[PDB]
């Protein structure tokens, strides 16, 4: 009935389902999967017709489905991410093939809030604290992202290649870059992936083609400044920002997105190549992240890694700063050793 | 949500010529064992006997492209059954669009050979493009090929379980 | 108008009233004695006619040609630099020595500057020269410091010479500071020094980049503070007075003065500091986040994942 055409029966069924308890023993995989597909279809259709206010029913159901069991959690996360990125349910989030932006931000609000609800661990933990995103949910979002964007996963090793590989993978890197420019929600999901510590490593392929589409663009950018390519500047800042949030970069090296708006293209390209060099010497592998059970989060500690504070890679950055003291002098308080 | 009992009931529907139900509950047990085929289905659940009963059921339902792609789930690839079923021309399982689930170079070469024999130029081009993939090359250092096999296994199992449930 | 024509006459250089002449003379002189001496003298004469402006020669002439020209001038003048002390030296020899040390420090500064990407031999020679000056950078720094300290006395103003030498020495300290922060402190003082000289003479003459000196002053004002809201937040984070930090962002939402990514990055650093320890910091992370959330609303940008992670258990204090 959640597929039934007339809207009133559909919402009545959905609002029954959101509150109607699931069977006491369990949900059959056929039952679980049909419920999950119906729920995401209602959620997506609820939204297309009602928007953020009218999806709570489906959302409640989906969230109730997503806490059922890791099979249901992975199924709902994969289907929600895939339906978010399908040729349908893409124009609600700024997807390419004019629409109002405001509705896009708030549709994305509902989808990302659902994902955080499904992803976050249920269950006063201080009056201001926030629940911890689970690693595995973001890991599943990561693999679904990589399979949606670059399905081959030909670079499925997490350690990064030598920067000479970039010219061997030009078509694939351009594909990932084209996808990221087409579907902005992707970055949001990356941030969500980044909002959990390790899972961004499982998106490394993406990020490597992403940096190379960015690097490639900064290769051919003949404009004297950085603002003549707005989307690429924002994507590069968001990528470094997402990598620095995902703790793939050290704070001193990851802060460079702040100066990216006052730099020349080759300077930021050398900065991103220092990013690549660091990702080469260290690499996004899950074993370096340690589970602090006192707060229950995966933490990336560069100090024990050895030279994680940008021993030589900060040489390029500091050389940029000295070259640009006339404009970046005040910014120099962003990239100190402590 | 037990996998042994979904298997048992799939076998019971199998013996009584209820092959659609046999596929349904075989796939149910498989998706219970993994997490919707996202993980790797343990070898002790999708055993060779189960894979063979499933392949027979898919043949009797005339899903012969599914037969070719299932034949490569075994420990040893059963080229004979996939080759015979690929020779069938009455199939109900979206023959060409399902080709993305073929990771065996020999099976794709055989399919291209039939498409050349039967003159199916479009399907020939699709099969050639499937072969002409860098990750599908037989010379990959044993890791890109295994990962390709696992991801095609996952996509196949989940789209199959969608068709049956 | 060629290399051969200039070597013929001893007065045609006055009729020419130059960097191309410098490089041509140096290339002709270094090609594999009287003619070489005459060419070197002509190069020195035209370089002096350029009023010894190091910037134009540095930008026009490459490292090896200018290095050869200055080595030649040091050869005729005095013919080790650290022990000279430039006390008993004649003013012309003293200025040649300080000019060579200033050029050496300026080139070792400009080598670290990243840039866009016969010739191989020139590159190898420049690399060897850079290694040589690296092996003797401390001596040049000491010589420049002594020249700045010894302000005893063609002839130009002593204030201009001291200002230029201390400005270059401060730039060298700033470049060195990337490895060690303490060196930066020294740079600040010297920069302050040239600032005084910049306010003292007010003479174009010599010529230094006012924008660059202002930037160096700004950088030393934050890295080694010993005004703007930006540096106010920097100071407070250095101090841990986060409540005024929240107040500064809240005042910013009306003006939108700070850059968005600055606050995104400082909030990210706050979150990173929070997840290790300082359990009371989480509220701070919320509060700044909330302002950022609110700020991200005013510019029409998506609520971050961090608010959607924070409102999962809403509270009256939060709301």
């Amino acid at each position: 009935l959640l597929l039934h055409p007339e809207e009133e029966v559909a919402e009545a069924a959905a609002s029954l389902l959101a509150i109607c308890p699931f069977p006491s023993e369990a949900l059959s995989p056929s039952q679980l999967l049909g419920l999950v597909r119906a729920g995401v279809h209602r959620f997506f259709a609820s939204l297309r017709l009602h928007g953020p206010p009218g999806v709570a029913s489906a959302c409640q159901l989906l969230t109730r489905l997503s806490q059922t069991s890791p099979a249901g959690l992975k199924a709902v996360l994969q289907l929600l991410v895939e339906g978010a990125l399908h040729r349908g349910n893409t124009e609600l989030f700024g997807g390419q093939v004019s629409r109002n932006q405001q509705e896009v931000i708030y549709n994305t609000q509902s989808l990302l809030s659902l994902l955080v609800h499904c992803c976050s661990a249920p269950g006063c933990g201080e009056c201001w604290g926030a629940p911890i995103l689970s690693p595995e949910a973001a890991k599943a979002v990561a693999v679904t992202l990589v399979e949606s964007v670059c399905p081959d996963a030909a670079g499925a090793e997490l350690a990064w290649p030598p920067e000479e590989h970039a010219r061997a993978t030009v078509e694939r890197d351009l594909r990932i870059g084209r996808r990221f420019r087409e579907q902005p929600l992707l970055f949001e999901l990356l941030k969500l992936v980044a909002a959990a510590p390790p899972a961004l490593c499982y998106c490394s392929v993406l990020l490597r083609g992403l940096l190379a589409a960015l690097l490639g663009h900064w290769e051919a950018s003949r404009h004297p400044d950085t603002t003549h390519s707005p989307w690429h500047l924002e994507a590069s800042c968001t990528l470094v920002a997402v990598m620095a949030e995902g703790s793939l970069l050290p704070p001193a090296l990851g802060n460079m997105h702040e100066v990216f708006s006052q730099l020349a293209p080759f300077e930021v390209r050398l900065l991103l190549l220092s990013v690549w060099g660091f990702l080469r010497e260290h690499g996004p592998l899950p074993q370096k992240f340690i589970f602090q059970s006192e707060r229950g989060r995966f933490i990336r500690d560069f100090s024990r890694e050895g030279g994680g504070e940008g021993g030589p890679h900060l040489a390029v950055l500091h050389s940029v700063l000295h070259r640009n003291i006339d404009r970046l002098g005040l910014f120099s308080g962003r990239f100190q050793a402590p | 949500n037990n996998h042994s009992w979904l298997i048992i009931q799939a076998d019971i529907y199998f013996a009584t010529n209820q092959y659609s139900a046999a596929l349904h509950y075989y796939l149910q047990a498989g998706a219970v064992c993994s997490d919707f085929f996202n993980k790797a289905v343990p070898p002790d659940v999708y055993t060779d006997q189960v894979i063979k009963r499933m392949i027979k059921c898919c043949s009797l339902l005339n899903c012969h492209t599914q037969v070719a792609i299932l034949c490569q789930f075994l420990r040893e690839i059963d080229y004979k059954t996939a080759f015979k079923s690929l020779q069938e021309q009455n199939s109900h399982d979206a023959m060409d669009s399902y080709y993305d689930y073929i990771w065996d170079v020999t099976i794709l070469e055989y399919l291209t050979y039939l498409h050349h024999k039967r003159g199916e130029t479009d399907k020939r081009q699709i099969a050639i493009k499937a072969i002409g993939q860098t990750e599908l090359n037989a010379s990959n250092p044993e890791e890109v090929l295994q990962l390709a096999a696992q991801r095609r296994k996952k996509k196949f199992l989940q789209a199959m379980a969608k068709l049956y449930f | 108008t060629c290399w051969f024509e200039f070597l013929l006459e001893e007065s045609l250089l006055e009729k020419h009233l130059p960097v191309q002449l410098i490089v041509q003379f140096l290339e002709q002189a270094s090609k594999p004695n009287k003619r070489n001496r005459i060419l070197k003298l002509l190069a020195l004469k035209v370089a002096a006619h350029l009023k010894w402006d190091l910037d134009i020669l540095e930008k026009s002439l490459s490292v090896p040609v200018l290095n050869m020209l200055l080595n030649e001038l040091l050869c005729i003048s005095k013919v080790k630099h650290v022990d000279m002390d430039l006390a008993t030296l004649p003013p012309t020899t003293a200025m040649a020595v300080l000019l060579y040390n200033r050029w050496a420090i300026r080139t070792i500064v400009q080598s670290s500057f990243p840039v866009k990407q016969q010739m191989q031999q020139e590159k190898e020679l420049t690399e060897n020269i850079l290694k040589v000056l690296k092996e003797q950078a401390a001596d040049s720094i000491l010589v420049l410091e002594a020249a700045l300290k010894l302000n005893k006395d063609l002839k130009v103003k002593t204030e201009e010479m001291q200002c230029q030498v201390c400005y270059d020495l401060g730039a060298a300290y700033f470049q060195q500071g990337s490895t060690n922060s303490a060196v930066y402190e020294n740079a600040r003082e010297k920069f302050f020094r040239t600032k005084e000289l910049i306010a003292e003479i007010g003479s174009l003459s010599c010529t230094i980049d006012e924008k660059r000196l202002a930037g160096y002053c700004q950088a030393c004002d934050v890295l080694v503070p010993s005004l703007t809201p930006y540096s106010q937040v920097h100071i407070c984070l250095r101090s841990g007075n986060y409540q005024e930090v929240i107040q500064i962002f809240i005042e910013d939402n009306l003006t939108l003065s700070l850059p968005v990514q600055f606050r995104q990055s400082v909030l990210r650093e706050l979150f990173k500091k929070a997840q290790q320890g300082n359990e009371a910091l989480d509220e701070i992370c919320f509060k700044v986040c909330a302002c950022n959330t609110v700020r991200d609303i005013l510019e029409g940008r998506t609520i971050s994942v961090q608010f959607n992670q924070l409102f999962l258990r809403p509270n009256k204090e939060k709301i």
